[PDB]
């Protein structure tokens, strides 16, 4: 008990600390989403 | 401008798959810790 007590609480840690990683991660990748979109469209119009 | 908007688009959307690769690697290794945490939380829930 006192030991699987342990290893869920480290587990929950590092658990945490990846998604704190994540929140930088979705929020940039997003921004380089929006700016990767209206471009598309422009090399579409451009080459028409 | 075309080159400037194909070249645009073209880092942008490398980089956009470089991002989405390590937000997959990174949400299934979540995924793994997270059905260890809750296999181990009922264990302990069990064991006491």
């Amino acid at each position: 008990l006192e030991k699987a007590r342990e290893d869920l609480a480290q587990i929950q840690a590092y658990i945490k600390n990846l998604k704190d990683v994540y929140t930088k991660q979705m929020e940039e990748k997003n921004e380089l989403e929006m700016k990767a979109a209206k471009t598309k469209k422009k090399i579409n119009t451009a080459r028409t | 401008t075309i080159n400037q908007m194909e070249i645009s688009l073209k880092e942008e959307e490398i980089q956009l798959n470089e991002a989405t690769e390590k937000t997959n690697q990174l949400l299934a290794n979540l995924d793994k810790e997270s059905k260890k945490a809750n296999q181990k939380g009922e264990e302990v829930a069990a064991t006491n």
